[PDB]
Order: structure tokens, then sequence, then C-alpha cells
């Protein structure tokens, strides 16, 4: 069973997907790949709670119904800044305007 | 017309099921190729139905006129059963492209008289304006046809 | 895997897969591996992503394909953005 | 020339109970799409093959007008009209399961009336 993820850092977004019983470790494999940063290097979190490296994605609370193709779920990513980590830090997207008189 | 149903009398026993989040108006074109609209169909409901070999489907949503698929394509025709199997027709959402998914929600929450009102660019209100209509549609589906051969 | 890097207006960075970002005929001109969208805020170019992932996991799937969801609030934008974008 | 009396209610209560006969589970009127024969425009294909073509509201005129002498003439036109869905649906057609049940209906709403008097 696929999950679909926006793995969120600062004003950084990747847009991707595994297995629900892929591992969170696997999951920084992904990240290393594209930012070049190691495993060792890098925190996943669900919900502001750390995840750990030998959880299925399943097990995390990452499945069909709530990490979709049109509705990723959110990991969030904090890498290490010399010897200690930075502070989870995930920079919100804009937001829309108000809702015109005519929608309403 | 390239696009009708034939005047087959051999009869053929159907499934429609809605597996759409739409309520779905299944659509017959008769012998002379003309759309017709027939009772529609709640989302997540299934009907047994009779009809006949070499007889022309298509679906749409009932309320919008939006396009929907049958069996991963446009058009439907039932052949004859194999030995008294019905022919089952899977009715569900296309992939729209994203403007028109865009067109299709704007469409549902401003009236047409306020198109014109909204602050977006006026060749969009054109797009607003050009509804989904089935014999367009026919058009476009005919003129595929002749381009295949 | 190659990746691509699309930059919005407010300077949200959005990586994704190649031929997911080729879903958008205004991209897959510009390619033929960075874009920027000096035009295209954050919200409304995450929301294009999404979409860029529904239609590569959906079109031709035997799957039941779930609707696109689009907020009321960000139709008028994405709309603009998708009519840009030629997707 | 004029029926008597008691021929021509006899004749209304039959049609009239065939009309109005309703299912015993889903309560639908069975006679609904027998009322008005689809138009030569709507269906020019149906009078193609039915040389006859008759309905409800046909029938009730032809007992109005004296054409059927007998509940056996009018019982004619109920069956031609019952064969007629028959032969233009055939087998399989919820329209052709109808006319059936009606067919059956016209005879024993018949029985039931004749005896009455
Ligand atoms: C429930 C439900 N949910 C979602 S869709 C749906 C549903 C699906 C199917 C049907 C019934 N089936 C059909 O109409 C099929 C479909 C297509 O193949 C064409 N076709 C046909 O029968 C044609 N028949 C033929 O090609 C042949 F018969 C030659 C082989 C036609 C249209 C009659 C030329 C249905 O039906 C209920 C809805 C529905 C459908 C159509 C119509 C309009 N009708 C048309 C004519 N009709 C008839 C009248 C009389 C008649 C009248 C008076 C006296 C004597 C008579 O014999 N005889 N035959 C008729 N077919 C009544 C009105 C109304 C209601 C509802």
């Amino acid at each position: 069973m696929d999950v679909f993820l926006m793995i969120r850092r600062h004003k950084t977004t990747i847009f991707t997907d595994a297995k629900e019983s892929s591992t969170v470790f696997e999951l920084k494999r992904i990240v290393e790949g594209i930012l070049k940063r190691p495993p060792d290097e890098q925190r996943l979190y669900k919900d502001d709670q750390l995840l750990d490296d030998g959880k299925t994605l399943g097990e995390c609370g990452f499945t069909s119904q709530t990490a979709r193709p049109q509705a990723p779920a959110t990991v969030g990513l904090a890498f290490r800044a010399d010897d200690t980590f930075e502070a989870l830090c995930i920079e919100p997207f804009s937001s829309p305007p108000e809702l015109p008189d005519v929608m309403k | 017309p390239v696009l009708r149903s034939v005047n087959s009398r051999e009869p053929s026993q159907v499934i429609f099921c809605n597996r759409s989040p739409r309520v779905v108006l299944p659509v017959w074109l008769n012998f002379d190729g003309e759309p017709q609209p027939y009772p529609t169909l709640p989302p997540g409901t299934g009907r047994r139905i009779h009809s006949y070999r070499g007889h022309l489907w298509l679906f749409r949503d009932a309320g919008t006129h939006d396009g929907l698929l049958v069996n991963q394509t446009e058009l439907f025709v039932p052949s004859l059963n194999v030995d008294g199997q019905p022919i089952f027709a899977n009715i569900t959402l296309p992939v729209y492209t994203l403007k028109e998914r865009c067109l299709q929600v704007v469409r549902s929450l401003v009236k047409p008289e306020n198109y014109r009102r909204l602050d977006i660019v006026r060749s969009l209100y054109e797009d607003l304006e050009d509804h989904p209509n089935v014999q367009k549609d026919l058009e476009r589906l005919t003129q595929e046809r002749i381009a295949h051969q | 895997m190659m990746y691509v890097k699309l930059i919005s207006s407010d300077g949200h960075e959005f990586i994704v897969k190649r031929e997911h970002a080729l879903t958008s005929g205004t991209i897959k001109a510009m390619l033929s591996n960075e874009v920027n969208f000096r035009e295209i805020p954050s919200h409304v170019l995450s929301k294009v992503c999404m979409y860029f992932t529904y239609k590569v996991r959906y079109t031709n799937s035997s799957t039941e394909i779930p609707e696109f969801p689009i907020a009321p609030e960000i139709a008028l934008e994405l709309l603009m953005a998708a009519n840009f974008l030629d997707c | 020339s004029p029926n008597p009396p008691n021929l021509t209610k006899k004749m209304k209560k039959i049609v009239d109970a065939v009309i109005k006969y309703k299912d015993s589970s889903s309560g639908r009127q069975l006679s609904e799409v027998f009322i008005q024969l689809p138009s030569r425009k709507e269906l020019p294909e149906y009078y193609e093959l039915i040389r006859k073509p008759v309905d409800f509201k046909k029938i009730k005129e032809r007992i109005r007008n004296h054409k059927y002498r007998s509940l056996n003439d009018l019982e004619k036109d109920v069956m031609l009209l019952c064969q007629n869905a028959q032969t233009f649906n055939l087998e399989g057609s919820l329209i052709y399961e109808d006319s059936i049940v009606l067919q059956s209906v016209f005879t024993s709403v018949r029985q039931k009336i004749e005896k009455e008097d």
C-alpha cells in the first residue's frame, strides 16, 4: 500500500511516496538521496513527535486513508547543526484572500 | 451518424454501478445518435437494467453534466450476454485536468449572473460559461473516430 | 529517481519528481532542474504539486478514482495557476 | 349501436381494476407505461413492427363508443396490447414481464366481476 508524503523543513517541501510497510530509516535514505544529508543527521516527525528508525510508516499512522496523493501527510524534518540538532521549524505556506460575497 | 445505437432487437442485461461520488445521469444515444436522459443513480448505488446489443451509452454528473468514465473509457456498448452473464458498467470519475476541476468548483459556488463579478482574468469567464455539454463531447468523440478511420 | 525544484512567489521550494512536474505543459516546455514562479504563491503551488501526484497515481488506474478536493478559498487562484500552467 | 348498460359497466370495472392494479410488494402501478402509446415521432420503430398499435386510452375509448360487443372483444384488445409490448420489447425486459402480469390480472378481475352479477 503506497503512502504519499510532504517532507518539510524551513522553506523546503519534498513530495514523495513510499510503502506503508517501509521504515522511517528507509524514508531518511530517500531524503539523503535528495538533500545529501546522511540519516544520522536527520530527525523525522509526525504531529511534533519524533519517529523511530525501525518503525514502519503504517505504525507511525501514515496509511492510504491519512496520506493520499491529493492530500499527502506532512513529515517534519530537522537537520543536525554541527554537534546538536536544530529545532523543528516548518515555515507556513501563504494564505488565500477573503472569500468573495458572490461565492458565499 | 457514426455514434448511435443500432436497432439490433437482441436483449442484453447490464449492471450500471455508480462508483463515483456524483449523482450519475446515464445517457442513451438513440437510433439517430440523439442523447436521451435516463433515471439517475445516487453515489455508490448499482442497478441491473435491460438494454440491447450495439446500444450506445455515456454517463455524466446529473446536476452539472460533467463527463464521467465507464470501464475506464467514455463510451459503453454491451454485446450479447455470454451464457446469460450480465455485462458490468463500472461508472467512475475520470482524472479531470486541474483547470477543468477548478472550473467545476467555481461553477458550483458562483451563480451564472455573478461570473463576471469575480477578480480573475477575462479568458476564464468564457471557460466558466462554456459548461460541459454532451453534444460538444459527441462531436469531439466523432472527430476522433473519423481521424483514426 | 530525478527530481526538479519549483519555487513559489514567496520563496517556498517544492522538490517533486521530474516525471510528475511534466504533468504541466508550461513546465514541460520550460524543462525542454529549477523553475521560479514569481506570480504563484506557496499555498497554490503546494496544491498544484498535490494535483501532479494525483494525476500520475490515478491516470489509467483500476483503483477507485477519488475526487480532487478544492477548498472554496483557493479555487480562484488555483484556476489561474492551472490556466497558466496548462494542467 | 349502443350496448346494454350492464355490459358497458362490466367493461369499465375490469379495465379500471387492471389500470389501477399495483404490485403487492413495491406498490408500482404496472399499467402506467401502457396508458398512452409513445408518439409516432418519439418511436417510429414501434410502428414499423406493430401493425395494430393499441393503448389503455384507445381501449377506454372503444368501451365508450361501443366498438366492443362483448367481454371477449375487450379481452382481445387487452391481449393485443400485451402481445404488442412483448413482441416489441422481448423477454428479459421489465415491460415484457409487466404485460404478462397485466394479462393475468385481466383474467382474475374478469372472473370476479362476472361472479358478482
Ligand atoms: C432504473 C434505471 N436506473 C438507471 S438507468 C435505469 C433504466 C434502464 C433501462 C430502462 C429500460 N430499458 C430501456 O429503455 C432500454 C435502454 C436502451 O437499450 C434503450 N432501451 C429500450 O428499451 C429501447 N428498446 C428497444 O430497442 C427495443 F424494445 C426494440 C428492442 C427503447 C428506448 C424503448 C427504444 C429503464 O426503464 C425505466 C425508465 C424509462 C425508460 C424509457 C422510457 C420511454 N419509454 C419508451 C417507449 N415505451 C414503450 C411503450 C410501449 C407501449 C405503450 C402503450 C401500449 C403498448 C405498448 O407496447 N411499448 N414498448 C415500450 N418500450 C414507454 C416509454 C420511460 C421510462 C430504466
